[PDB]
This record gives structure tokens, C-alpha cells and sequence, in this order.
């Protein structure tokens, strides 16, 4: 095995720090003999040279198992070394691939011994095989090579690999290399003939730089399986999902069953993972059987319908645009698809996130868009035209009268039930002949007990006791108690701007049971006015709640 | 020779993770950067430098904007405390002020040898396909605010023949800007700034017109209404309490009594005239600066930003909530997103007129959403720090 004659990365120890000085722990004969063994082969390779006792380093070597091999425990080097930059900061989604004639895979031989290491480094590496017992001195040996398991090597590695790669694709600028690892992905769209040649003058260069590779013989054939994906040059899909259908399902069995079916939804459309996620909160051990809700049995069951049949995705085609669909599959839980050509998707997925205590459909599938449009950018370099289930009016009328900016890219209206809407909204103006109800809340907060209750211009009144309570519930609460009471039409005056801000934004959904029984007496009525005063300022009906649920409270 | 660049003691280096950038904005990056490495201006390096500061690309001429704001908070020490440049109080009163961009000048002054890691950035790949090109700067960085401060020296020189023969032209150095106001008319003001250009291009280096005398208060606005009904003294006085918060001695006790006992909204109510002493004179107070609200140089100053419709947008600046230092609105083919960032632009660059410093503001837009949309529409060259707020239901209509 050839060690590389590139230059080397210089390599530095963290500020104010020294080598590490670890002890060697006694080993038995057999160990001792196997490392020796091991050694003096890895000396006559290059890859160590024996040191005298002038080197004050010292990291501890251990022997493991017909074969022995030798294991360097790098934690205190590590510790000490530098940082690095990362060896990269995301990796590629198939979906983004373009498609190939040919994809050929080539891995290197020993990827981290055959390039060198910086030699002022070199002496930090230091390890020492010890003698039978404690009697003679031990073989110290340090590093002429990256190192397994030392910090630097994944970073130093691949920058060797990109140098060394530079000259060939830059004179061939048509065939697309991929790194990673000790594996390199080489797709091209030339004839099966140049192909193979090419791979050649590819393995030839590699091979001048110390780098060896597999010929045409040991190489793999596609599909090349490679982090949960099963990838051909034409399309991809992820790697074989079999759930497994049991009669007791462990909290270790159902975090596995979500991970499957979140890897799934890639390419698998209409998958759903919410009552499944359901049986593990709050949990117990991993070893305790939850019973399946009947809810979580038909997601289980709708989710085997669709692994049913093998489902793929298409590579992208950097001349046409990116079509983004999504649909609502229910309260919460949003699904998406990815095509250029109608129906033929790149990759799908799935949208659950609340993003705040209250929300609605329309902010939902904002959310929704602007994840999507994350993705797009990450995975193609650009935005995808949408299709969503929400007319041009609906969307306009919320963007224009809420308080938050945004922007969608590019996108039409498609008739897929169930379409976004909103569920009620406030009037701009107070309802003529209907009563006015002035509300407020008190609660005590030694006790958590509280009061809500509500006075009228036509003379009715109310108060409700509450027990373990907050001054926001109080308000909320007093708010609910005046839409009970009020019939059709109503006027209702509040202090809380807490209360105000969560029923202006129209919300059809609520982590609050509460606020979840507002929206259901706001749909019922015809028409609401809701109003806000500010509280203690002698505010005619305001004064006369306040004075009312206070009573007992503060 | 370089002049020694050292990082706040205790902390070293930005490790500022890289941005997803769009197709044409990395191609864009790619060109611009391949250009400055013939050039020496900038080189490429290895996986030993651990750091990294975003890079961006603006603008019909794509440029680079590299987001320093990090490397910034990280070098405040020397910026500010060991070479700092005063800002002067005239600039906000001169009839005219033009924005010249001067960051051409830095790429001929070195990069102290030691410091250049810091600078490290990344042109990302599409998919992560292949590493991305890391580049260090060799020479003084646009957006670094080391690098004004390091020219400092160099520009006063090439200044001096101009602001002799000009003595009441106000010139102010703001990272890669040259601020340049006088009181002349418009006409030979810009003949003045064709003027300077010329001492400029001598040097190599090579606009944007503001009024600054012409800004004034944006006052809340009590409204002027004959025949009120219930809801809309409610409104009135909610206004007015709020109001009486940032004003001293504002009333509004004549206004409460006509609300006294439970009365439906829709009930028109005649006013007395007790009230009209409030009302009048609290139009005094509210068209009048603040009496007791002076800026701080110790402190940060905070931009808020509220959302008014039909393109309309109001802010304040400040530095203790309430006290507000500044206030004014902006108005607009134009989305929410582009909106704001305009708006932004707009408050920063009067902000850095009046105070010599930007504000951090707290924008009424999800965090991903601004992310993704705000280099399409930013045409500045320096970057303000931000955050991501709520706004409260109320300060929008107060303002309003
Ligand atoms: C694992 C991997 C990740 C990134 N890209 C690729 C590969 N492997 C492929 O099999 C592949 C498939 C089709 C086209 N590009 C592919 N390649 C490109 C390099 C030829
Ligand atoms: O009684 C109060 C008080 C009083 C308690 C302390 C004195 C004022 C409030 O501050 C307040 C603030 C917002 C909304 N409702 C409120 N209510 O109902
Ligand atoms: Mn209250
Ligand atoms: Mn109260």
C-alpha cells in the first residue's frame, strides 16, 4: 500500500496545551506479540517509525480479536488537538441527483494510511508496545500517517482527496464525482465503452497519487446502497422498510416504527406518523408494552397499504421547474410531493410542526411552504412553483389584515379537498343592536384561585369561581362565559391584550382545551365584536367586572 | 507593513455556519471569488482553519457581501476602543448628505498575517455535491469594521486637500461608506460630490442622496372627529393612556367620565367641553420631542417595526423601552418581505447618521422567511443585527 506524496496539512496542538503523556497499562504475552507483530509489518509499510525515549508523548495501544488487530486510544490527542472544519455540512438528497448513463463506485484502499501526516505533528502520536511485565523499556513507535480514530484524519483525508481530484475534473468537467468517505460515486453520460475507460484514467490517477482502487472485476454493481438509500442511475428509492407486525409493542418498537416510516416519507407519499408519536409521551422504559390506540392501529394500517407496493423517485432536470403540491391530511398533519412531470416525483414529505400554542390553517400552510422552500433551495439551488389547497381570496384577505410579514414564491390555487379556509372572523365595527358584555378576570396567585364573570348594558351579570387557575385563564375564561350567554350577535369588551392578540389571529386550532371552546362558540355566532380597554382607568362597564371578580380574589 | 489585529481577550474566532444559497448567487460567487484569488486579494485554504463567517451575493453587477457581524462583536476592542472614528454631530443637520461607497480602497492595505484565518468563508456546492471553496482575505475585508479603522490614516490624507479647500462639507467614514453632507444648494452640492470623486479615483477608490433637515417627528395623531359614539372613546382614551406612557403629562380624566356605567358601544354620545383642555393639550406634547430622553453611547440602540397596511410601516428607535429617541414611517410591485427589508435599509442608514451606529431590530417576520428572502431585495453593503418578535396586537394602531 502506497502512502500518497501529496503535501501535508499543518497541524496544530489547542492554545496553551502540551502532547498528551498517558501511561501504557501492562499487557499480557499474547497481546504484546500480536502488537509487535502488527507493528514491525506496519514499520516496513512506512506507516510508523520506531522513536528513542527522548519523546516525552505517550498514548495507550490496546490488543482486540483468528486476527488480532491494534487499537490507539486517541482521547486525550483528540483533546488536545485543534479544530477542523467540518468534513461537511450536509449531505446530498438523492432527489437533487441528476440522472446517468452509467454511475460507477470506487473505494479507496486503506483511505487514511495512505496519506501522510504533518511532520512536526508527528511526535505527539507516540505510543509504546510495553515489554513482559515491567522490566525492559517498551517499542516506541509514532505515526508517519493519518491515524485511525485521531481527530484530524476524516478533515485531512478529504482535503487530500479534493486536491488530488482537482487536476482530473477540471479536464474533465462533464463527469460528476462524488466523496465520501473512502468511497468515491463517478457518473458520466458517456457510452459504455468511454465509461469504462474513463473510470480507468480516473483509477490511474488516483494510483500516481497513492490512492488504490478496485478494477472493473471487484467494483460494485448498482444499486449502491449508501445512507438508508438504494440508488440506480435512473432513479432511487430508500432502502427496504419492513415493519413487523406484532402482537405486544414495546416504547423500543415504536420509536423504531417511527423512524422507518419518517425515513419512508421521502419517497412514500401520504405517510403518518401522529398517533403513532402519541404512545410516546411521557413514556416509560423502552422495555414497556404500550398498548395500540384505536386511532394509532388505523395509522399503523394505513401506513402498510401504502409500503404495500415499491415506490421510487425520479432524478432532476436542471431545464425545467420544480412543482411543489400540498395537501391537508387532517388537524395538524400536512403532506407534500415534488415532480417536474406531472405525477413523477423527485421526493415527497411530510409537514406536522406547531409553531405556537394557537394557529390556523392558513399560517399552517405557510409554514408549510416556507419548509419547502428551505428544501428546494438546499436540494435544487431554487424555489418550486406551488400548487395549494387555498383559494387566491383566502390568501389575500389573511396576508393583507395580519401583523406579520411574509412572502410566498409562485404559486396557483388546485382544487384538493379540504380546502383552507377561515372559521369565523371579528367585525371592524360594533354590532348595532346587540348587547354589549364588559369582561374580567382575577386570580390569586398564593392560592390559584380565581374569578370570571361579565356585566351587560342590558343589566345582566355573572361571576364563575375557578380553582387552580392563572389571571390569562381568568380572562380567556370570563371571554367564553360572555359568548355562552350572549345569543347570534355580540359586543365584547375586554382589558386582556393576551385575549385580544389570540382571537384576532382567527385560530381554528389550540394546545389550550379552553381557547378550543372560544372557537367553537366563535363559529356558532353570526357576528363578534371584540374590543379592548385598558384596565383600572375608570372605564364604565370595565370598572363594574372588575370590582365584581376581585371580590374575594385581590 | 501590517498593523497587529487581536481578538477580545478570552474568545477567539466566527464559527458562523454557511447560508443556502440559490443557483445563480453561488455562480455569481464563484466568478467574483476566482477573480480576487488572481488578483491575490483572497486564498484559498486548508481544513486546519476551523472558522467560518457567511458570504452572500447582492445587488446589474452581482457583488459579494460578506457578513462579518460576528468577526465584529469578536473584534469590538479595536474597532472601537484603540482605533475608533468619531462621529460628528452636523451630519444629521446638513441640508444634504450623499453615500458614497469606498470599500474599493481596502483590498490595497495587507491583512496582518496572524489575523487572516479569521476571515474564512465558504462558497457552498447545490446538494452538497461537492466540499465547498473556503477562501481566506490576504488584504483589508469590505464589512470588517477592522478595515475603516485601519485605513483611517490613508483616507485623512486623501481627504486632506478637499476638506481644506472645503471647510464646511461634513465628511463621516461608516465601514465602507463615505457620508458626505453640506447646506448648499442641490445643485452645487453635486458638483461638490463630482468633486470628491475626483480626489478619489487619484487614489483608485470610486450616489445615494439624503435630506437629513427634513426629518422630522412622526406624532401620534389623536383624531379630529364631530359626533362620538361609545366605542370609539374607548379607543380614544386606550390611546391616550399608552401615549401618556412615553409623554410626560398627558391626561385623561375629562375623557373617563363620559364612560361611567354599562353603555352599548353603538350609543352616540355628545362630549362636554371639559375634555377639550386634555384633548387640545395633549396635541401640544405629542407634535414635541421627548423632554428628558438623550442617547446613550454606552448603549445599544433597538428598532422596532410594526406592520400598518396598504404598504405603510411604522418604527421607533430607542434604547430604554418608552424612551424613544426616534420615530417615523415608511411607505412603498412590492411584497411584505421587500417591504421590510427597505424599511430596514431606510432606519439603518438614519440611525448611522444620527448615532454613527446601527440598530438591532426586532422584525415582525418568521425567522426562516426573512433567511431565505432578504438578500433578494438588500442593496447595502453593511448588515444590522436583528431579532424575530410577535408585535403587540395595540403599538400597531397607537402608532398608527
Ligand atoms: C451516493 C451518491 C451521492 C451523490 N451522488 C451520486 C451518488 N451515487 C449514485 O449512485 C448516483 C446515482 C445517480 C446519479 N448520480 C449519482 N451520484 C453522482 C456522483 C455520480
Ligand atoms: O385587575 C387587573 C389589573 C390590576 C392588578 C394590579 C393593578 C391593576 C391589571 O394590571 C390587568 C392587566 C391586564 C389585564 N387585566 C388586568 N386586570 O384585570
Ligand atoms: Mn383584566
Ligand atoms: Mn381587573
Amino acid at each position: 500500500s502506497p502512502i500518497s506524496p501529496i503535501e501535508t496539512v499543518p497541524v496544530k496542538l489547542k492554545p496553551g496545551m502540551d502532547g498528551p503523556k498517558v501511561k501504557q497499562w501492562p499487557l499480557t504475552e499474547e497481546k504484546i506479540k500480536a502488537l509487535v507483530e502488527i507493528c514491525t509489518e506496519m514499520e516496513k509499510e512506512g506507516k510508523i517509525s520506531k522513536i528513542g525515549p527522548e519523546n516525552p508523548y505517550n498514548t495507550p495501544v490496546f490488543a482486540i480479536k483468528t486476527k488480532w488487530r491494534k487499537l490507539v486510544d486517541f482521547r486525550e490527542l483528540n483533546k488536545r488537538t485543534q479544530d477542523f472544519w467540518e468534513v461537511q455540512l450536509g449531505i446530498p438528497h438523492p432527489a437533487g441527483l441528476k440522472k446517468n448513463k452509467s454511475v460507477t463506485v470506487l473505494d479507496v484502499g486503506d483511505a487514511y494510511f495512505s496519506v501522510p501526516l504533518d511532520e512536526d505533528f508527528r511526535k505527539y502520536t507516540a505510543f509504546t508496545i510495553p515489554s513482559i511485565n515491567n522490566e525492559t523499556p517498551g517499542i516506541r513507535y509514532q505515526y508517519n500517517v493519518l491515524p485511525q480514530g485521531w481527530k484530524g484524519s476524516p478533515a485531512i483525508f478529504q482535503s487530500s482527496m479534493t486536491k488530488i481530484l482537482e487536476p482530473f475534473r477540471k479536464q474533465n468537467p462533464d463527469i460528476v464525482i462524488y466523496q465520501y468517505m473512502d468511497d468515491l460515486y463517478v457518473g458520466s453520460d458517456l457510452e459504455i465503452g468511454q465509461h469504462r475507460t474513463k473510470i480507468e484514467e480516473l483509477r490511474q490517477h488516483l494510483l500516481r497519487w497513492g490512492l488504490t482502487t478496485p478494477d472493473k472485476k471487484h467494483q460494485k454493481e448498482p444499486p449502491f446502497l449508501w445512507m438508508g438509500y438504494e440508488l440506480h442511475p435512473d432513479k432511487w428509492t430508500v432502502q427496504p422498510i419492513v415493519l413487523p407486525e406484532k402482537d405486544s409493542w414495546t416504547v423500543n418498537d415504536i420509536q423504531k416504527l417511527v423512524g422507518k416510516l419518517n425515513w419512508a416519507s421521502q419517497i412514500y407519499p401520504g405517510i403518518k406518523v401522529r398517533q403513532l408519536c402519541k404512545l410516546l409521551r411521557g413514556t416509560k422504559a423502552l422495555t414497556e408494552v404500550i398498548p395500540l390506540t384505536e386511532e394509532a392501529e388505523l395509522e399503523l394500517a394505513e401506513n402498510r397499504e401504502i409500503l404495500k407496493e415499491p415506490v421510487h423517485g425520479v432524478y432532476y432536470d436542471p431545464s425545467k421547474d420544480l412543482i411543489a403540491e400540498i395537501q391537508k391530511q387532517g388537524q395538524g398533519q400536512w403532506t407534500y410531493q415534488i415532480y417536474q412531470e406531472p405525477f413523477k416525483n423527485l421526493k415527497t414529505g411530510k409537514y406536522a410542526r406547531m409553531r405556537g400554542a394557537h394557529t390556523n390553517d392558513v399560517k399552517q400552510l405557510t409554514e408549510a411552504v416556507q419548509k419547502i422552500t428551505t428544501e428546494s433551495i438546499v436540494i435544487w439551488g431554487k424555489t418550486p412553483k406551488f400548487k395549494l389547497p387555498i383559494q387566491k381570496e383566502t390568501w389575500e384577505t389573511w396576508w393583507t389584515e395580519y401583523w406579520q410579514a411574509t412572502w410566498i414564491p409562485e404559486w396557483e390555487f388546485v382544487n384538493t379537498p379540504p380546502l383552507v379556509k377561515l372559521w369565523y372572523q371579528l367585525e371592524k365595527e360594533p354590532i348595532v343592536g346587540a348587547e354589549t358584555f364588559y369582561v374580567d378576570g382575577a386570580a390569586n396567585r398564593e392560592t390559584k384561585l380565581g374569578k370570571a364573570g361579565y356585566v351587560t348594558n342590558r343589566g345582566r351579570q355573572k361571576v364563575v369561581t375557578l380553582t387552580d387557575t392563572t389571571n390569562q385563564k381568568t380572562e380567556l375564561q370570563a371571554i367564553y362565559l360572555a359568548l355562552q350567554d350572549s345569543g347570534l350577535e355580540v359586543n365584547i369588551v375586554t382589558d386582556s391584550q393576551y385575549a385580544l392578540g389570540i382571537i384576532q389571529a382567527q385560530p381554528d386550532q389550540s394546545e389550550s382545551e379552553l381557547v378550543n371552546q372560544i372557537i367553537e362558540q366563535l363559529i356558532k355566532k353570526e357576528k363578534v365584536y371584540l374590543a379592548w380597554v385598558p384596565a383600572h382607568k375608570g372605564i364604565g362597564g370595565n370598572e363594574q367586572v372588575d370590582k365584581l371578580v376581585s371580590a374575594g380574589i385581590r | 507593513e501590517t498593523v497587529p489585529v487581536k481578538l477580545k481577550p478570552g474568545m477567539d474566532g466566527p464559527k458562523v455556519k454557511q447560508w443556502p444559497l440559490t443557483e445563480e448567487k453561488i455562480k455569481a460567487l464563484v466568478e467574483i471569488c476566482t477573480e480576487m484569488e488572481k488578483e491575490g486579494k483572497i486564498s484559498k485554504i486548508g481544513p486546519e482553519n476551523p472558522y467560518n463567517t457567511p458570504v452572500f451575493a447582492i445587488k446589474t453587477k452581482w457583488r459579494k457581501l460578506v457578513d462579518f457581524r460576528e468577526l465584529n462583536k469578536r473584534t469590538q476592542d479595536f474597532w472601537e476602543v484603540q482605533l475608533g472614528i468619531p462621529h460628528p454631530a452636523g451630519l444629521k443637520k446638513n441640508k444634504s448628505v450623499t453615500v458614497l461607497d469606498v470599500g474599493d480602497a481596502y483590498f490595497s492595505v495587507p491583512l496582518d498575517e496572524d489575523f487572516r484565518k479569521y476571515t474564512a468563508f465558504t462558497i457552498p456546492s447545490i446538494n452538497n455535491e461537492t466540499p465547498g471553496i473556503r477562501y481566506q482575505y490576504n488584504v483589508l475585508p469590505q464589512g470588517w469594521k477592522g478595515s475603516p479603522a485601519i485605513f483611517q490614516s490613508s483616507m485623512t490624507k486623501i481627504l486632506e486637500p478637499f476638506r481644506k479647500q472645503n471647510p464646511d462639507i461634513v465628511i463621516y467614514q461608516y465601514m465602507d461608506d463615505l457620508y458626505v453632507g453640506s447646506d448648499l444648494e442641490i445643485g452645487q452640492h453635486r458638483t461638490k460630490i463630482e468633486e470628491l470623486r475626483q480626489h478619489l479615483l487619484r487614489w483608485g477608490l470610486t450616489g445615494y442622496e439624503l435630506h437629513p433637515d427634513k426629518w422630522t417627528v412622526q406624532p401620534i395623531v389623536l383624531p379630529e372627529k364631530d359626533s362620538w359614539t361609545v366605542n370609539d372613546i374607548q379607543k380614544l382614551v386606550g390611546k391616550l393612556n399608552w401615549a401618556s406612557q412615553i409623554y410626560p403629562g398627558i391626561k385623561v380624566r375629562q375623557l373617563c367620565k363620559l364612560l361611567r356605567g354599562t353603555k352599548a358601544l353603538t350609543e352616540v354620545i355628545p362630549l362636554t367641553e371639559e375634555a377639550e383642555l386634555e384633548l387640545a393639550e395633549n396635541r401640544e406634547i405629542l407634535k414635541e420631542p421627548v423632554h428628558g430622553v438623550y442617547y446613550d453611547p454606552s448603549k445599544d440602540l433597538i428598532a422596532e417595526i410594526q406592520k400598518q397596511g396598504q404598504g405603510q410601516w411604522t418604527y421607533q428607535i430607542y434604547q430604554e423601552p418608552f424612551k424613544n429617541l426616534k420615530t417615523g414611517k415608511y411607505a412603498r410591485h412590492t411584497n411584505d418581505v421587500k417591504q421590510l427589508t427597505e424599511a430596514v435599509q431606510k432606519i439603518t442608514t438614519e440611525s448611522i447618521v444620527i448615532w454613527g451606529k446601527t440598530p438591532k431590530f426586532k422584525l415582525p417576520i418568521q425567522k426562516e422567511t426573512w433567511e431565505t428572502w432578504w438578500t433578494e431585495y438588500w442593496q447595502a453593503t453593511w448588515i444590522p443585527e436583528w431579532e424575530f418578535v410577535n408585535t403587540p396586537p395595540l403599538v400597531k394602531l397607537w402608532y398608527q
